[PDB]
């Protein structure tokens, strides 16, 4: 649902979320992170 | 952004405001008008069911096929709200285009948003223009909230787990003449609402 997204970063304690690879793991440019 | 066929040339989301009906605010929380990306890398992010982008990335061209990173700008308060997108295709060759919105979260569709639109010729070409495109509830539910926050690296955190599958299609064909993936991130700049193109392979 939508609040699940935003009650995930407000309140880590209670997180309930399907975890996922960072983007900032992932094989990407250099410049894909860099604005 | 685009090939011989359909060029993008103009992408922007916005909030008008109507102060008095003289007077309109407008903010854009994105606007248009690098290396490349393994497609692979991101297929978790978009849907890959019955139409999936796995699908559409082997159905060609792969010249077509655009990743495009947002730093939006949601500096803005927020009576006569719009919430709008307006968008601007331009061709050499007339057709009769079809444009699909999905918005996704955690690579699931959760509205679909599909327009028809045709050509009128300009300047010895042909133009096609969504001009105010409501933006859905959802969206505008979206924004809100993202807005709630009070961090803007919170923000960053959410907007991970949001995108948004722009297609273009000729509808006669079933051709896509453009496919833009988008991935989003809130602005540090004090330029504002900046992008990042990269085309997609592999
Ligand atoms: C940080 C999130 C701000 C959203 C960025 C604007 C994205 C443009 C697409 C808006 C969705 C229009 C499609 C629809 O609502 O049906």
């Amino acid at each position: 649902d939508l609040e699940a997204l935003f009650n995930a970063v407000m309140n880590p304690k209670t997180a309930n979320v399907p975890q996922t690879v960072p983007m900032r793991l992932r094989k990407l440019p250099d410049s894909f992170f860099k604005p | 952004i685009g090939t011989t066929k359909l060029r993008l040339v103009e992408f922007s989301a916005f909030l008008e405001q109507q102060r008095d009906p003289d007077s309109y605010n407008k903010h854009l929380f994105v606007h248009i008008g690098l290396e490349s990306v393994d497609i692979r890398q991101i297929y978790d992010k978009f849907p890959e069911k019955k139409g999936g982008l796995k699908e559409l990335f082997g159905k060609g061209p792969q010249n077509a096929f655009f990743l495009v990173k947002f730093w939006a700008d949601l500096n803005c308060n927020i009576a006569g709200a719009f919430y709008g997108v307006t968008s601007q295709y331009e061709s050499s060759e007339n057709m009769t285009v079809t444009c699909s919105t999905k918005v996704c979260s955690f690579g699931k569709q959760v509205v679909e948003k599909v327009e028809t639109e045709y050509a009128r010729f300009e300047n010895g070409r042909f133009v096609y223009r969504i001009n105010r495109s409501p933006m859905c509830e959802y969206m505008i539910n979206f924004i809100h909230k993202l807005k709630h926050l009070p961090e803007k690296y919170m923000m960053n955190s959410v907007l991970e787990n949001f995108t948004i599958l722009l297609v273009v299609t000729n509808r006669d064909t079933q051709e896509t003449l453009l496919c833009m993936a988008c991935v989003f991130e809130v602005s540090n700049s004090e330029h504002g609402a900046q992008h990042h193109i990269h085309r997609l392979v592999k």
